[PDB]
């Protein structure tokens, strides 16, 4: 169960979203799910503070919690939104989809 | 092309450029359409390349198709559609689902 | 609430045997993240829109999203003297050593 | 904050080479570096220490080796920083009162 990428879709009218969001009807969001164990692997991008905070963990799990398996690269979508009666679109909309999961 | 994920695309919104009415979507971006319809009225409101990334589900259609169920918002006019193949997006059809049954109809 | 913040972590190289190839410091002030992001991720946690979406899902459905985690958002280095294939070697700043600043991702 | 002039040595590395000296960024301390080795005392690295991470070894004003040293080669090596100009040209490691 190590730290990797999984899937999820977003459903924009699921989430009550579509009031604002006219576009797309959803996308796949990806999600980062697993354990970040010492060692943390080199593909897992670790921070120095991560390997010494995943090392003091395995020596004494009262002292530091485990580093987690977050996203660390996220890429746009592109959308549809509107603001106050405004059609906007964005080719590129920031941080909306994981590319990559790492230990932090 | 389909090696080159390059597709040439409907353009209304006024590196590529998009004279003549189209665009060129690259990087594997399908092409969209935004109208806006209230039964007779049809009104283009947008038009031009949809990212790949997120994988929208109905942007695998070769053909414009609108097959979720409108926003609720601007009473249920919008109609947003994204395709896979060339100057797809010109025109748009409709094949969104009757709402669900229950108990009381 | 425990909410997510940066709480204290002492770092001795003793503790974990880096003392084998840390020359100095002993150790350090590392500090570490702890406690729950609740949605709304409140803005100090500098959400990414990403993990705004994803706290909302695991609200709605704990088993389709994980909650947002509370990790190190910025990183301050520390001045170093360590052995480098035997080689004793200084860095004014090696970096990726002290939490500043916790957020939610 | 004040800007310490420094001892400073590094042969694998504003900087005066004549005078062997660091002027330090504010906030940064002095250090030095030893080698106590087969009964030879051997200076290693001199410069500029940071302040960041909480660093209670820089506080002193004179360079003064506090912790017993590091177990790397044998516990030989010697490192001290401190606070005041110069400080770390030289080092210092029954009570005085019996």
């Amino acid at each position: 169960n190590y730290c990797k990428r999984t899937p999820l879709y977003i459903d924009f009218k699921e989430i009550g979203w579509d009031s604002w969001i006219i576009a797309p009807p959803g996308y796949e969001a990806y999600e980062c799910r697993g354990v970040c164990n010492y060692p943390l692997a080199e593909h897992l991008t670790p921070t120095k503070h991560a390997i010494i905070q995943a090392l003091v963990h395995l020596k004494n799990s009262q002292k530091a919690s485990k580093a987690c398996c977050v996203p660390t690269k996220l890429e746009p979508i592109s959308i549809l939104y509107l603001d106050k009666g405004v059609v906007t679109y964005k080719f590129k909309y920031e941080g909306m989809a994981v590319s990559e999961c790492g230990c932090r | 092309g389909s090696q080159n994920q390059e597709r040439l695309c409907a353009f209304k919104d006024p590196r590529i450029s998009h004279e003549n009415g189209t665009i060129l979507c690259s990087k594997g971006s399908t092409c969209y359409g935004l109208w806006e319809k209230s039964k007779g009225d049809i009104n283009l409101v947008k038009q031009g390349c949809w990212s790949h990334i997120g994988d929208p589900q109905e942007c695998h259609y070769e053909e414009c198709v609108v097959t979720t169920t409108p926003p609720s918002i601007q009473n249920g006019t919008y109609r947003f559609c994204c395709c896979s193949t060339d100057l797809c997006n010109v025109n748009f059809t409709e094949n969104f689902p009757p709402p669900d049954t229950t108990p009381l109809s």
